[PDB]
C-alpha cells in the first residue's frame, strides 16, 4: 500500500523518474518555484556543533596548507640537492616551517574562527563536510548572520527595546539596517525588525478596521460550511492576525 | 476505524443471550432490549458527526452479525438488532445500513426462506426496514 | 464476472466495470422502488399506524404470503414501542444512568473527566468538515431540472491527495474526498479541482517587487490527465495542453522499470460508467506537468432519496484534510507572501517574509532595493488548502 | 562430550583403526577421526592408553545397538 | 561499464576514465609498497582500490554506497576476501592519516577519511617513509609473539637395544578381541 507514494511511478531497479518534461522545462525557465522548496528543517544543536567544527577545521586547513606544502617542497629539494651549504639553508627553512606549524597548532580555536566576514570555501564545506545536505549559501548565511560568535546573541535589555522603538519611529520603521546601526548594540537589521514586529502595535491589532472586517466576512461567507471557518487561513488575505 | 469501544461486547452479549433463549420470537428480543435498555446508546453527549458515524459503524457491524455463516436464530437476532439500531437512532436523515452487492441477493433469499419458514416476524421486520429504505446499495459493507 | 471481492481485507477490492456493476445493482432493484428518489412510508408507534394500516397491511400480506390479519399482527408485534425505550422528548446531551451498556459505561468514563473548569467545553470532537458538508448538502434537491440526479444513478467517492505530503507518517494521508456521478464525464472532475498548484507563479523581483507575474500557472499551462487501469486520459481541449503521457511511455517502455505496457486516451473520451476500476486501490492524476495526485476510489453506491440530489453542487466535496499556514520568519506569526534567497539580512536561506515585513525590510519609502537579496512572490498552499 | 566418549570407547573396543571407526559412525570420515585424535591426545593420552589396555569385547550387534540408542537419546535430549 | 550513461545505471556514477585510472594506479602502488600485495590474490585488493577510488572521486553520495551495490552496478563477481583486503587497507589508511597535522587534529575515522585520499597521495612518499620507521607483515603473526621458534629439548637418545617390552603386549589383541574383529565386519 505504501509503495505508491509520490512519485507515483518510480524505477524498480534505480528508483529514478522520467527526464524533465517540456512543460516542466518551460516552467523552470520561467523561474516558477516548487512546493518542495518550502520544506526547511530546524537547526538542532548537533547541526550547529558540527557547523562550528567544520568552520574551525576549514580555517585550520587554510592556515596549515601553505606552511606544510612549503615544508614538503623544501624537504623534497633537500633530498634531491647535494650542495652542503644550500642543504643547510633548506634545513633552516624546514625548521622555520616546523616552528610555524607548531605555533599554528598552538593557536586557539577563537583565533582560528577570526572575523564574521572572513572568507571560507562554503561550497566545499557544504558538499564535502555535510555531504551537500544543506546548501553552501544557506550555511554561509546561517554562520555569518547567526552562528558566528561576533553576532550579538544576548537577550534584549529594556533600555535597548525602548531605544529600538524610538529609533524605529525616527527612521519611519524603514531601513532597519540603519536602525540597527544607530542602536549601537551590534544588532542586525533582521533582529531589530523581528523584535519590533513582535512588539509593534500596528501589526498585531486588538482593534478592527472596516476593510479587515469586510474581507473577513467575505472570505467566511464564501468558504464557511455550517460552523466551520478557516480562522487562521484568512490571515493571508488581511493583515495583522495569526 | 473498526468498532466503537464496547459496542461489540454489548452486541455479542445480547446476541448470545437471545440464542440461549432458544426463541426466534421478536417479543423476547424486544423484552431483552427493554430490560437491559439498549436504546440509551444513542444518547450521552455525542454530537452530530459523532452520532452519524457511530450509527454508520454500528449498522455495519450489526450487518456483519446478520450475515452468514451463523445459523437461523443468530441471523434472526442480528436482524432484530439491525431493526432496533435503525429505528432507535436520532440522526437526521436516519443513517442507512451499508450493504454490499454480493449481500443484497443473499439477504433476499434469506428473507424468502424466512417467509417459507412461516416465521413472519423476521420477514416483516426486514420489509419494514425496506420501507424505511434503511439500507444503502454499496459495493462493500 | 463483475462481482466485487476483497483483494486485501478492508483495504482494497478487485477490479470491475462500473457500468456493469451499476446495471447489476439496478437489476436487483429496478421496479421495486427501493432505489427511487421518492420519500417512502416510515415506521411509527403502534398508536399511530391506523392511517398507514390500510396501505401497509395489504402490501405486507402480499409480499410475506400471510393473511391481512397476520400482517396486522406482525405490525402490532413489531411496533416501535417495543424498541423505543427512549421517549422522543429526551435530549442526547446526557448519558441516561438507567442502562447496562458497556458502551455507555465507556462513554461515562470519557465524559466524567471532561467536566472540570479546565476541561469543560463544547469544542470539536475529532473532526468538523464531514458533518458540516453533510448537513449542508444532505437531503437537498436542485433549483434546476437539468441538475437532477437520475433515479438509481451510481455515486462514486473519489479521494485526491494533496501535492504536499507529510513524508513522516504513513497510516493517514492528506486528501480531499469528492462525490461524482456515473454519467458525469471526467472533464467535470478535472475542471472542478481547485489545487493551489494552479495558482503557482514565478519570477524574481528583488529590484521591482510590484512587477509580479500577471499570469498564474493556470493561465500559461493546462496539461492534466488521469490514470486508471493503465490508461492515460490526457486533456487536449486547449493549445496550452500537452500530452504528457507520451514522454513517460517513451521513458518507461525502453527499460524494465517495474510497470507494464501503457496506452494513451483523451480526458473527454470517458465517463465514470466506462471505467473498469478497483475500490481502495491507489491510482494517479496529474496536472501542470508535474503536480501528481493520488486517486483512491474509496466507495461506490447507488443514489438514495436521502442523499444530495442537487447536481449544481456536483462534484461534491465531503471530506478535507488540513495543511498548516506558512508563517513568515520575521514576526513568526503572520503568513508569508514573499520568499527571498541569497538575502544578506535573512539569517537563513530560503527565508519567508510577509507582505508587511518584506517591503519595510528590503525597501525604503521610495521602494528602492536595499542590501543584497533575490525576492520571489509566494502563494501559500497551507492557506489556499 | 558424549561423542568424545564414543571415540574413546570405540578405540578401546577395536583399537586405532580409523577406517572402521569412520565406517561405524554415520557422518564421520577418517580425516575427522585423525583430526580428533590430533586434538585430544595432548589432554587424553592417559585415556588413549587406558583404551588400548581396555580390550573390550567388540560385538557387532551389541555396539551397533548401543550406538543407535545413545545417538537417539542424545539427539532427543540435546 | 561505469563510464557510459547506460539506462540501467544513474548518470551520478560516470567519471573520467583517466582520472579513475590514475587514482586506482596510485592506490595500487601504495598498497604494493605497504607490503599488502606479496603472497596473496591481487584481484581483491585491486577491486577494493577501485571501489575506494570511485568513492573518493565524489564522497558526497558514494560514501553511502556499498561494495556489494558497487559490484551489482558494475556486474562484477567480487572475491570473498575483498572485504578483508579493504579493511586491511583502511587500517593502513588510518596509520597514514595519523601522520599529517590537519588530519591528526581533525580526529578522522575509517568512514569520513574518504574525502582526503588525494591529499594523502599527494604527499605519499615522505609520510610513508616516516611511518615505516614506527613495516607491514601478516597481521596474524603481528600479535606481539614474545616467543619465536622455541628450541625443543634434546631427545636424540634412542636407547641401547630395547627400552621396554610391554608395549608389544599393549599393541596386540587378545583372542576375545580377535574373534570380535572377525565378527566385526561379517
Ligand atoms: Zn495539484
Ligand atoms: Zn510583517
Amino acid at each position: 500500500m505504501g509503495h505508491f507514494m509520490k512519485p507515483y511511478f518510480k524505477d524498480k531497479v534505480t528508483g529514478v523518474g522520467p527526464p524533465a518534461n517540456e512543460d516542466t522545462r518551460e516552467k523552470a525557465a520561467q523561474g516558477i518555484k516548487a512546493f518542495e522548496e518550502l520544506l526547511v528543517t530546524k537547526w538542532k544543536n548537533w547541526e550547529k556543533a558540527l557547523l562550528r567544527k567544520s568552520v574551525v577545521s576549514d580555517r585550520l586547513q587554510r592556515l596549515l596548507q601553505p606552511k606544510l606544502l612549503k615544508l614538503e617542497y623544501l624537504h623534497q629539494k633537500q633530498s634531491k640537492v647535494s650542495s652542503e651549504l644550500e642543504r643547510q639553508a633548506l634545513e633552516k627553512q624546514g625548521r622555520e616551517a616546523e616552528k610555524e606549524i607548531q605555533d599554528i597548532n598552538q593557536l586557539p580555536e577563537e583565533a582560528l574562527l577570526g572575523n564574521r566576514l572572513d572568507s571560507h570555501d562554503w561550497e566545499k564545506i557544504s558538499n564535502i563536510n555535510f555531504e551537500g545536505s544543506r546548501s553552501a549559501e544557506e550555511i554561509r548565511k546561517f554562520w555569518q548572520n547567526s552562528e558566528h560568535p561576533s553576532i550579538n546573541k544576548q537577550e534584549w535589555s529594556r533600555e535597548e527595546e525602548e531605544r529600538l522603538q524610538a529609533i524605529a519611529a525616527a527612521h519611519g520603521h524603514l531601513e532597519w539596517q540603519k536602525i540597527a546601526e544607530e542602536l549601537g548594540t551590534s544588532r542586525s537589521a533582521f533582529q531589530c525588525l523581528q523584535k519590533f514586529q513582535q512588539h509593534n502595535k500596528a501589526l498585531k491589532r486588538k482593534e478592527w478596521t472596516e476593510e479587515e472586517d469586510r474581507m473577513l466576512t467575505q472570505l467566511v461567507q464564501e468558504m464557511r460550511v455550517g460552523s466551520h471557518i478557516p480562522y487562521r487561513r484568512i490571515v493571508y488575505y488581511m493583515e495583522g492576525r495569526d | 476505524m473498526g468498532t466503537p469501544p464496547g459496542l461489540q461486547t454489548d452486541c455479542e452479549a445480547l446476541l448470545s443471550r437471545f440464542q440461549e433463549t432458544d426463541s426466534v420470537r421478536f417479543e423476547d428480543f424486544t423484552e431483552l432490549w427493554r430490560n437491559m435498555k439498549f436504546g440509551t446508546i444513542f444518547c450521552g453527549r455525542m454530537r452530530n458527526l459523532e452520532k452519524n458515524m457511530f450509527t454508520k459503524e454500528a449498522l455495519a457491524l450489526a450487518w456483519r452479525y446478520f450475515l452468514p455463516p451463523y445459523t437461523f436464530q443468530i441471523r434472526v437476532g442480528a436482524l432484530y438488532l439491525l431493526y432496533g439500531l435503525y429505528n432507535t437512532q436520532l440522526c437526521q436523515p436516519k443513517q442507512k445500513i451499508r450493504v454490499a452487492l454480493k449481500d443484497w441477493d443473499e439477504v433476499l433469499k434469506f428473507q424468502q426462506d424466512l417467509v417459507n419458514a412461516q416465521h413472519f416476524d423476521a420477514a416483516y421486520i426486514f420489509r419494514k426496514l425496506r420501507l424505511d429504505r434503511a439500507f444503502h446499495f454499496t459495493a462493500m459493507p | 464476472c463483475n462481482f466485487p471481492e476483497y483483494e486485501l481485507p478492508e483495504l482494497n477490492t478487485r477490479a470491475f466495470h462500473v457500468g456493469a456493476f451499476g446495471e447489476l445493482w439496478r437489476g436487483r432493484l429496478r421496479g421495486a422502488g427501493d432505489l427511487s428518489l421518492r420519500e417512502p412510508p416510515a415506521s411509527a408507534l403502534p398508536g399511530s399506524q391506523a392511517a398507514d394500516s390500510d396501505r401497509e397491511d395489504a402490501a405486507v400480506a402480499r409480499d410475506l404470503d400471510c393473511s391481512l390479519e397476520a400482517a396486522a399482527e406482525l405490525r402490532a408485534v413489531c411496533g416501535l414501542d417495543k424498541l423505543k425505550c427512549l421517549e422522543d422528548g429526551e435530549d442526547p446531551e446526557v448519558i441516561p444512568e438507567n442502562t447496562d451498556l458497556v458502551t455507555l459505561g465507556v462513554r461515562k468514563r470519557f465524559l466524567e473527566h471532561r467536566e472540570e473548569t479546565i476541561t469543560i467545553d463544547r469544542a470539536c470532537r475529532q473532526e468538523t468538515f464531514v458533518y458540516e458538508m453533510e448537513s449542508h448538502a444532505i437531503g437537498k434537491k436542485p433549483e434546476n431540472s437539468a441538475d437532477m440526479i437520475e433515479e438509481g444513478e451510481l455515486i462514486l467517492s473519489v479521494n485526491i491527495l494533496y501535492p504536499v505530503i507529510f513524508h513522516k507518517h504513513k497510516e493517514h494521508k492528506p486528501y480531499q474526498t469528492m462525490l461524482v456521478l456515473g454519467s458525469q464525464k471526467l472533464t467535470q472532475l478535472r475542471d472542478s479541482i481547485r489545487c493551489v498548484s494552479d495558482l503557482q507563479i514565478g519570477g524574481e523581483f528583488s529590484n521591482t517587487p510590484d512587477q509580479a507575474p500577471e499570469h498564474i500557472s493556470k493561465d500559461l499551462y493546462k496539461s492534466a490527465f488521469f490514470y486508471f487501469e493503465g490508461t492515460f486520459y490526457n486533456d487536449k481541449r486547449y493549445p496550452e495542453c500537452r500530452d504528457l503521457s507520451r514522454t513517460i511511455i517513451e521513458w518507461s517502455e525502453s527499460h524494465d522499470r517495474g510497470y507494464g505496457k501503457f496506452q494513451t486516451a483523451r480526458m473527454e473520451d470517458f465517463t465514470f460508467n466506462d471505467l473498469c476500476i478497483k475500490l481502495g486501490f491507489p491510482y494517479l492524476y496529474c496536472h501542470q506537468g508535474d503536480c501528481e495526485h493520488v486517486i483512491v476510489i474509496t466507495d461506490i453506491r447507488l443514489v438514495h432519496h436521502d442523499d444530495c440530489l442537487d447536481r449544481t453542487l456536483y462534484p461534491l466535496l465531503i471530506k478535507k484534510h488540513w495543511l498548516w499556514t506558512r508563517k513568515c520568519f520575521v514576526c513568526k506569526m503572520y503568513t508569508a507572501r514573499w520568499v527571498t534567497n541569497n538575502d544578506s539580512f535573512a539569517p537563513e536561506d530560503p527565508c519567508f517574509f510577509c507582505d508587511v515585513c518584506f517591503r519595510m525590510l528590503h525597501y525604503d519609502s521610495e521602494g528602492n532595493k536595499l542590501g543584497e537579496f533575490l525576492a520571489y512572490p509566494y502563494v501559500d498552499p497551507g492557506t489556499f488548502n | 562430550n558424549k561423542e568424545t566418549d564414543m571415540f574413546f570407547l570405540a578405540i578401546s573396543m577395536v583399537g586405532t583403526d580409523f577406517s572402521m571407526i569412520g565406517q561405524l559412525f554415520p557422518h564421520r570420515a577418517r580425516i575427522e577421526i585423525k583430526n580428533k585424535f590430533k586434538r585430544e591426545e595432548k589432554t587424553n593420552g592417559w585415556r588413549i592408553d587406558k583404551a588400548f589396555q581396555e580390550k573390550r569385547p567388540f560385538d557387532f550387534d551389541f555396539f551397533a545397538h548401543l550406538l543407535q540408542k545413545v545417538l537417539a537419546e542424545e539427539e532427543k535430549r540435546k | 561499464k561505469l563510464f557510459q550513461a547506460s539506462p540501467s545505471v544513474p548518470a551520478k556514477y560516470v567519471e573520467d576514465k583517466e582520472k579513475m585510472l590514475s587514482r586506482t594506479m596510485q592506490l595500487v602502488e601504495l598498497a604494493n609498497e605497504t607490503w599488502l600485495v606479496t603472497g596473496r590474490h591481487p584481484l581483491p585488493v585491486i577491486t577494493a582500490a577501485t571501489f575506494l577510488a570511485w568513492q573518493s572521486l565524489q564522497p558526497a553520495d558514494r560514501l553511502s554506497c556499498s561494495l556489494a551495490r558497487f559490484c551489482k552496478l558494475a556486474n562484477v563477481d567480487l572475491p570473498y576476501p575483498a572485504s578483508s583486503r579493504l579493511q586491511e587497507l583502511l587500517a593502513v589508511l588510518l596509520r597514514m592519516a595519523e601522520q599529517l597535522a590537519w588530519l591528526r587534529v581533525l580526529r578522522l575515522d575509517k568512514r569520513s577519511v574518504v574525502k582526503h585520499i588525494g591529499d594523502l597521495l599527494q604527499h605519499r612518499q615522505s609520510l610513508v617513509r616516516s611511518a615505516f620507521r614506527d613495516l607491514l607483515l601478516p597481521p596474524c603473526m603481528l600479535k606481539s609473539p614474545k616467543r619465536i621458534c622455541p628450541v625443543p629439548p634434546v631427545s636424540t637418545v634412542t636407547g641401547d637395544e630395547n627400552i621396554s617390552d610391554s608395549e608389544i603386549e599393549q599393541y596386540l589383541r587378545t583372542p576375545q578381541e580377535v574373534r570380535d574383529f572377525q565378527r566385526a565386519q561379517a
